[PDB]
């Protein structure tokens, strides 16, 4: 139903002419994902298994949907790039996509841990390719080194994780069988059990300490911006914390106590960097620290509050920063430089675009309820019933998210343009189409929100 | 006399037994069996549902 049609993506663009391929892989592209909210949704009191072990069904993951949103979305902007070169070379890249989708979809659905392993680290492999080539400036390689070095020095523990478990307490696999697992006892054996199957996650979801991962993937830039997309994409593919920290670890939350307090100055100092750097793409890769930091605070709380409030920051920053990055991208794509200062001049030269602007600056900040008042919101209510101290930090937070959005409008929104000559024509009919295709799903989300947060809800 | 006897070419190995004394067939050396015959049961397996591995 969802996997196969997906796998048949591969020989549409190799068979197709080379006049045509783009308009094959976004039509039949979108379709797939109109029928991915048609069947996925549906779900009793406890969401009922799907099939046989090998794509299963979702109990709280809507987030599977986003992934089917970007799956169009992920052609769209990279049309301005790759036209320059090979026929060959723009089929490639395509597939690489379509890989990248075929491992997404494996990774939310299949309720599993043994085998979510092996899916797990396996999307780093299409992206590394992607990340290595088609980079305009350099350092490619000190950003693709960096990108697995990081992760996968975190994520080769749950091969000594996992299967101890497994080995020991009965079988990972279904999860749903998983009530097998005993509270642990809580002991000096017992530290490095707990820490092999969080720093596998520390990495993906960016913290204070191990954070650098993410920002040397966002600035040198993979192609134009469509592929940064699906660096948001495995932000939020590290979702493995949700059933992690509830199954396998319940009473273990004394260890949990430092890396909370890592990640609350994730917050204060991760924000302050995100005020004078120079490069407009970074200015978005550092608040995207701070924003899937609200997350791992959620989390380790375990409270059932607060799980509302993280499934909806993994669909509400999924939507908003990749708005962000396209945002840069068309700005990248007429200036020819990610620079912030120079690339100046809204409503004067850009005058619809500027709106697109507008609205996806001020939904990191809590507008009318959209996903981020309904993301963000959540966590601090949450964080209370943990602390009292707690707000005095998370307030000068939400005094600096202004400080993200503000900043990229006002350095933009000023009608110079003295050294600018070029960006004549202000987005075609495709550049705007990407930003309301960004915004409009998460205006549809302020009517019905159950299918943007839904542990138990 | 009637001692003279030839051996002509060869003895061929005889066989001759009578006076037996205590027959003796089993003494060797070894005095236990140890442990005897290791425990093998044949049944026939029908098919084994599941696989040990992760991928089923």
């Amino acid at each position: 139903k969802y996997i196969i049609p997906t796998i048949m993506l591969m020989p549409l663009t190799w068979l197709s002419k080379n006049n045509m391929i783009w308009v094959n892989s976004t039509a039949h592209s979108l379709l797939i994902s109109f029928t991915s909210l048609l069947l996925m949704n549906q779900f009793g009191d406890n969401s009922l298994n799907f099939s046989l072990l090998f794509f299963s069904d979702s109990l709280s993951t809507p987030l599977l949907i986003l992934t089917m949103w970007l799956l169009p979305l992920m052609l769209m902007a990279s049309q301005h790039h790759l036209s320059k070169e090979n026929l060959t070379r723009k089929k490639l890249f395509i597939t690489m996509l379509i890989s990248l989708q075929l491992f997404l979809i494996m990774t939310f659905t299949a309720m599993e841990l043994i085998l979510f392993y092996i899916l797990f680290e396996a999307t780093l492999v299409p992206t590394l390719i992607i990340i290595t080539r088609w980079g305009n400036q350099t350092e490619r390689l000190n950003a693709g080194l960096y990108f697995l070095f990081y992760t996968l020095a975190g994520s080769l523990p749950l091969l000594v994780a996992l299967i101890y478990i497994q080995n020991t307490v009965g079988s990972l696999n279904f999860l749903m069988l998983q009530y097998w697992v005993q509270p642990v006892h809580n002991s000096w054996s017992n530290v490095f059990m707990w820490l092999a199957c969080m720093m596998a996650f520390m990495v993906k979801m960016p913290l204070y300490g191990l954070h650098l991962w993410l920002p040397k993937a966002h600035v040198e830039a993979p192609i134009a911006g469509s592929m940064v997309l699906a660096a948001v994409l495995l932000k939020l593919g590290g979702y493995g914390m949700l059933r992690i920290t509830l199954i396998l670890n319940p009473m273990t939350d004394f260890m949990a106590y430092p890396f909370i307090m890592l990640s609350l100055w994730g917050m204060i100092m991760t924000s302050s960097i995100c005020l004078r750097q120079t490069d407009l793409k970074s200015l978005i890769a550092y608040s995207s620290v701070s924003h899937m930091a609200l997350v791992i605070v959620a989390i380790l709380i375990q409270t059932p509050w607060s799980y509302m409030g993280a499934t909806a920051l993994m669909i509400a920053h999924g939507l908003t920063s990749s708005m962000l990055f396209c945002l840069a991208n068309s700005n990248y794509e007429r200036i020819h430089s990610r620079t912030m200062i120079l690339a100046r001049g809204l409503q004067t030269l850009l005058p619809l675009m500027a709106t697109w602007w507008l609205l996806a600056s001020l939904t990191n900040l809590a507008l009318p309820p959209t996903i981020n008042l309904i993301g963000e919101l959540f966590v601090v209510m949450s964080t209370f019933s943990w602390s009292n101290i707690t707000i005095i930090l998370m307030g000068v937070n939400m005094v600096i998210t202004a400080l993200y959005s503000l900043y990229m409008l006002i350095m933009t929104q000023r009608g110079k343009y003295t050294y600018h000559i070029n960006n004549i024509s202000p987005s075609f009919t495709r550049e705007n189409a990407l930003m309301s295709l960004h915004i409009l799903p998460l205006l549809l989300l302020t009517l019905n929100p159950k299918i943007i947060l839904g542990p138990l809800y | 006399k009637x001692x003279x006897x030839x051996x002509x070419x060869x003895x061929x190995x005889x066989x001759x037994x009578x006076x037996x004394x205590x027959x003796x067939x089993x003494x060797x050396x070894x005095x236990x069996x140890x442990x005897x015959x290791x425990x093998x049961x044949x049944x026939x397996x029908x098919x084994x549902x599941x696989x040990x591995x992760x991928x089923x």
